[PDB]
C-alpha cells in the first residue's frame, strides 16, 4: 500500500558526545573527498 | 519583539521550537 504522508520534520541525526574533565580527542587517520560548489 | 480581503499569512516551515532546538 502506497500512497501520500505526512510527517513531522526531520530535524537530523541525533549525537551523543560526552564532554569530560581531562578527555580529549585527536584524528588517527584522515580524509579527503573533493565537494561541488555551483555559483551562476 | 512585538508581533504587529484575499490577504493571507502563510506560517513559516521552520518553527520556533525546531530553530530553538537548532
Ligand atoms: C586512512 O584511510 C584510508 C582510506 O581512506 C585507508 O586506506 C588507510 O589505511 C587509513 N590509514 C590508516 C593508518 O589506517
Amino acid at each position: 500500500s502506497q500512497s501520500i504522508i505526512a510527517y513531522t520534520m526531520s530535524l537530523g541525526a541525533e549525537n551523543s558526545v560526552a564532554y569530560s574533565n581531562n578527555s580529549i580527542a585527536i584524528p588517527t587517520n584522515f580524509t579527503i573527498s573533493v565537494t561541488t560548489e555551483i555559483l551562476p | 519583539v512585538t508581533l504587529a480581503n484575499g490577504l493571507t499569512v502563510l506560517p513559516p516551515l521552520l518553527t520556533d521550537e525546531m530553530i530553538a532546538q537548532y
